[PDB]
C-alpha cells in the first residue's frame, strides 16, 4: 500500500494537474455559474440594481442618475506627538546660568540670614600647606594630612555615592516605566525574511532572544526542520532595522556548526544555506500576538499556521 | 448626504450606464464561454509558460530622456510608440522597440508630469496631467511633427497625480492632491463630476474596463469604488496603511488592484460579497509606484514597479512573485506592459526609459 | 484652560516651575511646547507630580518667599 | 568582470550605432554586482562619450553616494567639470575630491 | 494651514525624526542652515537631503531648492514650521532651508540614511 502511495506521489510530481507548491490557478465553472444565476441580471453585483430597468432614455429610479454625492470624508485620528522643542546652544547656556545663579542666591540667603549650614574651606593635598582655618596644620602634621586626605576621599566618595544613587533610582524608574507604557501603536513596520536552513542552534537562539528583547511581534516558521522557512518580524521601525541587521550582517548562515545530541556531536557543513529579505513593508494591523517560532512537517501546514493571523500571503514559494 | 445635481452629467450618465451595461454583459458572456470550454491541463500549461516568459524577461534597451526623472511611461493602444513624461514637464515620445525619440515638448507642462494616457480609440489624442494643475490632450502625428495640443481643461485647483481615459473614450478621469477626482468630457472639454470623498488627495483613478466602476486611490489609504452612474461607492480603505499611489483593474472586472506606499499590493472588489482579498501581495521593499495587468490584449498578469529598484511579475490567480526584473539603477516610477506580447517599457529616477525582452 | 484655572497661576514663575519639573522628570530636548501651558500639563501628567515643585521653585527662583518666611 | 561588460558596451555603441543596447548591457552588468565601482565608472565613461552630460553627472553623484572614497569616480567627476558647463565650483570640487 | 506648493510635506512623526536628525547634524557640523548654504551644498554634491519649511512666506524664495534637488536626485522634504527647523539647527531665528550633508564617517550616518529613505518614499 505504501509502495503504491509512493508511486502515486511520483506520478503526481512529474506532471501535476494542480500542485500546492504554487497555489492552484484553474477557475471552477460551477461556482461562476451559481454567481451568474444569483446576479440574474446579465451584468454583475455592481450593475444588478439597474435590473434591466429603463426610464425615458434608459434611465433608472432605484439608483438616482440625477444627484451627485458628497459623502463624509473620514478623518483619521492623528496621534498628537508633542514636538521635541529644541534649544539653541545659547539658550541652553542662559538656562544653565540662570537656574544655577538662582540656586547660588538661595544658598547665600540660606547661609547668611538662615545660617542653616556653614561653608568650610575645601582643602586638598596642595591647599593642605596653606589652609589654617581648621587647626592642627603643623601641630599634628600627620593627623592634618589624614584629615585632608580623608576629606578628599569623602568628596570623591560622595560623588561616587551620588552616582550610585542616580543609577539605582534610574533602574527603579525603568521597570515601573516600561510597565506603565502600554501605548496604542499607530503603524507597525514589518520585515519578512526567508532562509533555506537553520539546523544551527545558535542562530535560532539569536532569533529568539533578540525578538524577546525588542518586543518584536512576528514569528519564525519552517518546513521539515532542515528545510526552508520564513521569519516574519513586526514592530517599531528601529527595532525592525536592528533585527534585519542581526539577520544579515551579524549572523553568518553559511558558517559551519556543531549539533549536540546524546548519540554524538554532528558537524554540519552548510555552504548551500543562505538568507534573503523578502519583504520590508508597513502593515495596517499587526495580528501577531508575540513571537511564536515553529517547525511544521509540510508546506500546507505552514501556510495554515501563517493564515492563523489572516495572512498566508507572506510566504514566497520559489 | 449633501446631494445636488447637473444636466450635462445626467445626459452623459445615461450613456455611460448603457455603454457600461452592454459591454459588461458581453464580458460576462465571454467569461461564461471561457469556463465552459476550459480544461485542466492545457490552460495551466499555457499559464506556466507565460510565467516563465515573464521571469526570463531581461533589460533589452535603456534610452535616457530627460533632465529630471520620468514620472510617466505610457504605451499607445496601437502599442507602436510610448509617451514618457518627466518631472521637467516634457513628454517625449519614442518608437517603442528601437526606443529612439521622435520629438521633445518642454513648453507644454511647466510642472511635474503626472500620468499620460493614450486614447483607447486608436486615434491618438493622448491626455496627460501635471502638478501644473491641468490636463492636456495632444493629437499625435508620425509624419508632420511630433505632437500638437488640442484642449486644456483647467478645473483642478491643486496638483494632479493621475489621469485616465474611460474605456468609451468620451470621458477623462483626473485625480489630484485636492480632495476631488473629476470626470471630464472628451468632446467639449468641460467638467461633470467632482467626488469630494477623501480627507486628503485622490492620488490615482482607475476605470474598470467595462466602463462602470472607477477606483479612486486616495492618500488617506481610502481606496473608494465609485459607480459613475449612481455617484455612490462600494469602498474598502481596510487595505492600506500608507497612501495608495496607484490602482489598476484587471481588465476582467473581476479585480481591482491598489498598489500602495505600504508596499503591499492589495487586490479586491471580487464576486465575493464580503469583498475579501483572495490575496494581498508583497510587491516591493519600498513603495509601489505603478501596477498594471495586460489582459488587454492578452492574458491577465500583474506587473508592478516600485521605489525598490525592481519591476516584478505576479500571476493574477495565485498572486506570487514569479520573478523580479533587475534593470533600473535607481527608483522606478512608471511601467507599461505591451498589450500584445511580453515587452515592458518602464521609467524612473534613472531618467531613462527601459525595455524588457 | 480648565486645568489652568484650578491649580495653575499661569505667570512666568509658574511656567519656569513647570519646566523645572519636566527636567526633573527626566528631559533632554526642551520638554514640550506650551500653547497655553495646558498641553505641557497634559504631557507632565504621566509623571503625575505637579503641585510640590512650584511650591519649591519660588523659594529658589527668587528668595522672596524665604525672606517672607524669615520675617 | 567589469572589463568584459565595458567592452561589450563599447561594441554596442561604437561598431553598431545603437547606444541604447550598450546602456542596457551596462545596467545589467551593474545589477549583476553592485559591490564594485568599476561598472559605475564604465557607465559614466560611456555617458561622457555620447552627448549626454547631465546624466553622466547624475551617475557620478550616485556612485559617490554609494562609494565616496573611490578615486576613479572623483577623476570622472573632475573630467566632467573640465568640460566647462560650470567652469566654477571647480577648485572647491577638486578640494573635496582630495579630502575624500 | 500649509502651502500646497510646499511638497512633500513630512508627516508629523517623520517631521519630528527629521528635526532630530538635523539637531544631531548640527551637533556634528554635518548640517548647513539656510537657503543659500543649502543651495551651495546642492551645487557641491555634499547634500544628503534638503529640509525645507512649509510656513516660509514668501514660499517662492524656497521653491528653487526642490527643483535643484530633483535635478541632482536628492531627497527633499518640507517640514511645517520654520521656527522648529531653526531650533533644531540651533538658531533662535526662523530658518527655512537646510541640508544634512555627506560624511561617511559620521556616527549619525545610519540615521541620515533612514531619513533619506523616508523622504524618497514620500516623493513619488
Amino acid at each position: 500500500l505504501l509502495d503504491l502511495s509512493k508511486f502515486k506521489i511520483y506520478y503526481d510530481n512529474n506532471h501535476g494537474y494542480e500542485w500546492w507548491d504554487t497555489a492552484y490557478l484553474d477557475e471552477k465553472g460551477e461556482l461562476m455559474e451559481k454567481y451568474d444565476m444569483n446576479g440574474t441580471s446579465p451584468a454583475e453585483e455592481k450593475l444588478a440594481e439597474d435590473i434591466d430597468e429603463v426610464d425615458d432614455d434608459d434611465d433608472d429610479e432605484h439608483p438616482s442618475i440625477r444627484y451627485v454625492a458628497h459623502p463624509l470624508p473620514e478623518k483619521i485620528n492623528e496621534a498628537k506627538v508633542s514636538i521635541k522643542a529644541y534649544l539653541t546652544q545659547h539658550e541652553r547656556k542662559r538656562l544653565r546660568r540662570n537656574r544655577r545663579k538662582m540656586a547660588r542666591e538661595a544658598r547665600e540667603i540660606k547661609i547668611k540670614l538662615g545660617l542653616l549650614p556653614k561653608p568650610e574651606p575645601k582643602v586638598k593635598l596642595s591647599n593642605m600647606m596653606s589652609v589654617f582655618e581648621n587647626d592642627q596644620n603643623i601641630t599634628d602634621p600627620t593627623a592634618w594630612e589624614k584629615v585632608v586626605k580623608d576629606q578628599v576621599d569623602l568628596r570623591k566618595r560622595k560623588h561616587l555615592e551620588e552616582n550610585e544613587r542616580r543609577h539605582e533610582d534610574a533602574i527603579k524608574r525603568r521597570k515601573e516605566a516600561v510597565n506603565m507604557n502600554v501605548e496604542k501603536p499607530t503603524v507597525y513596520h514589518c520585515k519578512v525574511f526567508q532562509f533555506k536552513n537553520l539546523q544551527n542552534p545558535k542562530i535560532r537562539f539569536k532569533l529568539k532572544m533578540n525578538s524577546k528583547e525588542l518586543s518584536l511581534k512576528g514569528l519564525c516558521l519552517r518546513i521539515r526542520d532542515d528545510g526552508p522557512g520564513i521569519i516574519i518580524v513586526v514592530g517599531n521601525e528601529k527595532s525592525c532595522k536592528f533585527y534585519e541587521n542581526l539577520v544579515m550582517k551579524r549572523i553568518k548562515w553559511n558558517e559551519d556548526f556543531e549539533l549536540h545530541t546524546n548519540t554524538g556531536d554532528i558537524k554540519m557543513d552548510m555552504h548551500n544555506n543562505s538568507i534573503s529579505k523578502t519583504w520590508e513593508g508597513y502593515l495596517q494591523d499587526c495580528k501577531f500576538k508575540g513571537w511564536f517560532m515553529k517547525v511544521c512537517n509540510d508546506q500546507d501546514s505552514l501556510l495554515r499556521t501563517l493564515g492563523q493571523f489572516d495572512s498566508e500571503h507572506f510566504y514566497s514559494p520559489v | 448626504f449633501f446631494t445636488p445635481a447637473t444636466s450635462e452629467l445626467i445626459f452623459a450618465r445615461r450613456f455611460l450606464i448603457n455603454y457600461s451595461l452592454e459591454r459588461s454583459r458581453k464580458r460576462l458572456q465571454k467569461e461564461m464561454e471561457r469556463h465552459q470550454k476550459f480544461n485542466t491541463r492545457q490552460e495551466l500549461l499555457s499559464r506556466r509558460t507565460e510565467l516563465q516568459r515573464m521571469a526570463n524577461l531581461e533589460l533589452a534597451g535603456s534610452q535616457l530622456v530627460s533632465t529630471k526623472p520620468i514620472s510617466a511611461v505610457s504605451l499607445s493602444t496601437d502599442d507602436m510608440v510610448v509617451a514618457t513624461g518627466s518631472w521637467a514637464g516634457d513628454l517625449q515620445v519614442l518608437n517603442s522597440q528601437t526606443l529612439q525619440p521622435l520629438t521633445q515638448k518642454l513648453d507644454s507642462h511647466v510642472g511635474k508630469i503626472g500620468a499620460i494616457d493614450w486614447h483607447p480609440d486608436s486615434n491618438n489624442q493622448m491626455i496627460s496631467c501635471a502638478e501644473d494643475g491641468l490636463i492636456k490632450n495632444f493629437q499625435y502625428s508620425n509624419e508632420e511633427g511630433g505632437l500638437r495640443l488640442l484642449g486644456d481643461l483647467v478645473g483642478h485647483e491643486r496638483r494632479i497625480s493621475d489621469v485616465k481615459y474611460h474605456p468609451s473614450g468620451k470621458f477623462i478621469g483626473s485625480a489630484s492632491h485636492d480632495m476631488t477626482w473629476r470626470l471630464w468630457d472628451a468632446s467639449t472639454h468641460q467638467e461633470l463630476l467632482l467626488q469630494e470623498g477623501h480627507d486628503k488627495g485622490v492620488f490615482s483613478l482607475s476605470f474598470q474596463c467595462d466602463g462602470s466602476l472607477v477606483c479612486s486611490g486616495g492618500m488617506d489609504s481610502l481606496s473608494m469604488l465609485w459607480d459613475i452612474r449612481s455617484g455612490s461607492k462600494v469602498m474598502t480603505l481596510a487595505g492600506h496603511s500608507k497612501p495608495i499611489y496607484t490602482v489598476a483593474w484587471s481588465p476582467n472586472g473581476y479585480q481591482v488592484a491598489t498598489g500602495g506606499g505600504d508596499g503591499i499590493i492589495n487586490v479586491w472588489d471580487i464576486r465575493k460579497r464580503d469583498e475579501g482579498q483572495l490575496n494581498q501581495i508583497l510587491a516591493h521593499r519600498n513603495i509601489v509606484t505603478q501596477v498594471r495587468f495586460s489582459k488587454e490584449d492578452g492574458g491577465k498578469k500583474l506587473v508592478s514597479c516600485g521605489y525598490d529598484n525592481l519591476i516584478n511579475v505576479y500571476s493574477s490567480d495565485t498572486w506570487l512573485k514569479m520573478g523580479s526584473l533587475a534593470g533600473h539603477t535607481d527608483k522606478i516610477i512608471s511601467l507599461d506592459i505591451s498589450n500584445n506580447s511580453h515587452f515592458l517599457v518602464s521609467g524612473g529616477w534613472d531618467r531613462s526609459i527601459k525595455l524588457w525582452n | 484652560a480648565k486645568s489652568t484655572e484650578n491649580e495653575i497661576p499661569n505667570l512666568i514663575e509658574k511656567m519656569v516651575a513647570k519646566g523645572l519639573n519636566d527636567l526633573v522628570e527626566q528631559y533632554k530636548f526642551r520638554e514640550t511646547t506650551h500653547s497655553k501651558r495646558e498641553l505641557d500639563s497634559g504631557d507632565d501628567q504621566p509623571q503625575s507630580s505637579e503641585a510640590k515643585r512650584t511650591k519649591f521653585s519660588n523659594p529658589a527662583i527668587p528668595p522672596v518667599i524665604d525672606l517672607e518666611k524669615i520675617k | 568582470c567589469p572589463l568584459l561588460w565595458v567592452s561589450l558596451s563599447k561594441i554596442d555603441e561604437i561598431d553598431l550605432k545603437n547606444p541604447v543596447r550598450a546602456r542596457s548591457i551596462l545596467d545589467r552588468g551593474l545589477l549583476k554586482n553592485p559591490d564594485d565601482v568599476l561598472f559605475y565608472i564604465a557607465k559614466i565613461q560611456m555617458e561622457i562619450r555620447l552627448g549626454n552630460l547631465d546624466q553622466a553627472e547624475l551617475l557620478v553623484t550616485q556612485a559617490l553616494q554609494k562609494f565616496p572614497s573611490n578615486a576613479l569616480l572623483w577623476v570622472e567627476q573632475i573630467k566632467l567639470f573640465k568640460h566647462g558647463n560650470k567652469s566654477s565650483l571647480k577648485k572647491t570640487i577638486f578640494q573635496d575630491a582630495l579630502r575624500r | 494651514a500649509p502651502n500646497p506648493k510646499a511638497f512633500p510635506l513630512a508627516d508629523a512623526a517623520l517631521t519630528q525624526q527629521i528635526l532630530d536628525v538635523v539637531q544631531q547634524a548640527a551637533n556634528l557640523r554635518q548640517l548647513k542652515k539656510g537657503a543659500n548654504e543649502a543651495t551651495k551644498t546642492l551645487n557641491r554634491g555634499i547634500s544628503e537631503f534638503i529640509i525645507m519649511a512649509a510656513d516660509c512666506e514668501p514660499i517662492e524664495i524656497l521653491l528653487h531648492l526642490p527643483l535643484l534637488c530633483e535635478d541632482k536626485n536628492v531627497p527633499y522634504v518640507f517640514v511645517p514650521s520654520r521656527v522648529a527647523l531653526g531650533r533644531a539647527c540651533g538658531v533662535s531665528r526662523p530658518v527655512i532651508a537646510a541640508s544634512i550633508t555627506t560624511n561617511d564617517a559620521s556616527a549619525i550616518k545610519t540615521q541620515i540614511y533612514a531619513v533619506k529613505d523616508k523622504i524618497e518614499t514620500l516623493l513619488i
